[PDB]
């Protein structure tokens, strides 16, 4: 929104940069931070951990009802079967979209998010507009923001992750995908669909 | 605390800004702020709950409109000075150096394999918060419970929109690190954790959807029994 | 609405900035913003309740840190465009004119004695909000009442710290213009007005003073009976 | 507080000025606003209506128990006796400080204030720091901000003026002022003392 008090995005970024570099130099001189330590964290979450990991679970549950049971009973343990887990998904609870229930996930208090299956959250998930409104007007918010129309008779359950428990939506498998390979089905699974803000891709 | 960060149920924050796509890190400084988390954690600047409390003491207008990872910088500085590990006047002098010499080099330093070992271990093994306790859970699924009306000044996970509200326990999760002590430097003091379901009409009055519910995680002392 | 302006009980806003002294108007522009209130009121831009709603729809970070009378400018523009009396593109073009020609003259205009007459009448006679109604008051002093949990998106005077709380009626004041219709363009629809007393422990839990109370004014539909 | 996002006070004031002048020019051309209309509003609240008006009521109640009764029963009517009243004090309720009760006044939702006896509010009364804290920690706030120590055993009643009713504190008369003239007593009455944030002046 417009704030007549607010510097330019350029002036903001330039100030932040000098401040981070100054703080970085002090932590370097303390011995607690290195360049290689910064690269490795950034490589992990740019190219290693991402929502492709979550899609693999989803298409496994879509195609393996016994795995789907184990996923919904203990999400951390089930994801461990595929070599998926770790920081910020140490406690995962997966919740299944049905014909009667739609699930959407938020962290109203900060920005918590299941890193091992979705990677770092997009900026809109961390910001005050989504976080403030989704607990209050989920049905209107899904239609206006994401064009996702949930019929008035279907229940919407909003999960506000206030603890270290991490909620992840298991989206409903799209109609018309009978017999699809796991690879082919994964193309339909999106970050948005495992947050609850969109269904899986159609067709 | 009753800080602005506790935004659930707030109106008038504006429409969601959502580019059709965006990079993980929007600028080099963001990679740095990000990697500084494991670095200050291992050095004993703070833990997870304490980290979140530093962000919660930010100036509210800045919190609301600054870049996300700038919040992380603020909390780093907060606990750096709190523990005495960060000398402010030095920090300010160096900021003005890098304002004026943005391409100057960083301090010479040696690479440390144990810090890579640390990173990898934390990313793939995690930092699990679950704990074992000698006391059994007080509550159980189906119990009708009421959320505490206490309004502590320190860290806690007591969103203002749920306080004094009534819901039904949905699941007990085991015992976990307790924000209200951990975030305030007072140790883990683990407590049983439960998800609790609140109808939208319980939350928002008549303005709530009649077919919608909010699920919210509560540590045992947050909730007291209404009906078993 | 649940806007940031509803700040009662919020933490982390910072210490009170209070110069040892200060002028009524800190700058010429402030005199102007001030005098623009009677001017837009008489022209039918808005009334008191509507005026307050325009400020409540401000960007929250700007509201929190802008000069007070800047809020007034925002609400003027809000209702100017709402009623169609203010054409934005003209306004923006003129702003850039006065950015570049800050000493340019104002439009030539005639002085109007009726606008002075208006000012004087309003300052010394007031604009009283009390109204007569055909219905008798529903409540009376000593009644224990509970404050509504409704969370309207439009204008109302339902501070979030009092909702769903229980207090005792202290005084009935007569019937008055009702914010929840007036502030939303829906007329006066006057309602009986009462002061209600809430203990600090009712408000803040254990964190409240055990020897302190908050007095809050409630229009009749805000409160329902607990005990007579 | 520090906000790395916030322009200079100079850049802010210069932008506000251009915007107000542009808006002013449009309202002038509409015929609804004049220079003399701006001067008159500003003269009234710079030099005519101010907290000196409230002090006259206070010293009247201090020295006239029957007037004090009428003030506390209907504040608008009582102030009308002294030629005091009008805009934004059309409904005044005066509340008496005692040995057992201290009163303090706030408008948490905006900035409402009894103009006919106090004039326009100081900036600190309109701002978020006072408004947010006084309803929550009145005793700590009065000591830290105003050096005003209310003993723990004395009740503090905070009046949040959410309606058009305007609350004004009647401060306790300072000890040692027996037989003082009204003029002499008024020197002890302050804006702060009729808000509840300070007692009347000592000595």
């Amino acid at each position: 929104t417009e704030n007549i008090l607010r510097k330019s995005d350029e002036e903001i970024q330039k100030e932040i940069t000098a401040r981070v570099k100054a703080l970085e130099s002090m932590l370097i001189e303390q011995g607690i931070l290195t360049t290689s330590m910064i690269d490795r964290m950034a490589e992990i979450y740019e190219n290693e951990v991402g929502p492709h990991l979550g899609a693999k679970v989803v298409v496994k549950a879509w195609t393996d009802p016994e795995f789907k049971k184990r996923l919904l009973a203990d999400g951390t343990e089930a994801c461990k079967e595929l070599g998926i887990g770790g920081l910020q998904g140490e406690d995962m609870m997966w919740v299944e979209n049905t014909d009667e229930v739609h699930h959407v996930v938020v962290c109203t208090l900060c920005a918590c998010y299941p890193w091992p299956v979705l990677g770092l959250p997009p900026n809109w998930f961390k910001e005050p507009q989504y976080r403030s409104r989704v607990v209050r007007e989920p049905r209107q918010l899904l239609k206006e923001e994401f064009g996702f129309e949930v019929p008035p008779s279907k229940e919407i359950k909003v999960w506000d992750s206030s603890s270290e428990m991490r909620f992840v939506v298991l989206p409903q498998r799209p109609a018309g995908t009978d017999g699809w390979s796991e690879e082919e089905l994964a193309t339909l699974v999106t970050r948005e669909s495992m947050i609850g803000v969109e269904p899986a891709k159609a067709v | 605390m009753n800080g602005v960060y506790d935004v659930g149920g707030t109106d008038g924050l504006g429409p969601i800004n959502r580019p059709a796509d965006e990079p993980v890190f929007r600028a080099e400084w963001e990679k740095v702020a990000f990697a500084m988390f494991p670095a200050t954690f291992r050095a004993g600047f703070m833990g997870l709950d304490e980290f979140r409390f530093g962000i919660e003491q930010m100036n509210p207008a800045e919190y609301l409109e600054s870049p996300y990872y700038w919040h992380w910088i603020r909390t780093y500085i907060h606990h750096g000075v709190r523990t005495g590990k960060i000398d402010l006047e030095e920090l300010e002098r160096r900021t003005q150096y890098y304002r004026e010499n943005p391409d100057a080099p960083l301090p010479e330093h040696e690479q440390k394999p144990e810090l890579i070992e640390f990173v990898n271990q934390a990313v793939y093994g995690g930092l699990p918060a679950s704990r074992e306790v000698d006391r059994p859970p007080k509550f159980k699924e189906g119990d009708v419970v009421r959320f505490s009306t206490a309004s502590p000044k320190g860290h806690a996970r007591r969103a203002r929109y749920v306080r004094g509200k009534t819901g039904t326990v949905v699941k007990h999760h085991g015992a976990y690190i307790y924000p209200d002590t951990a975030g305030n430097g007072l140790g883990e003091c683990p407590e049983h954790l439960y998800t609790v379901r609140f109808t939208a009409q319980e939350l928002w009055g008549p303005e709530g959807d009649p077919n919608s519910s909010v699920y919210y995680d509560c540590w045992e002392p947050y909730i007291e029994l209404v009906d078993t």
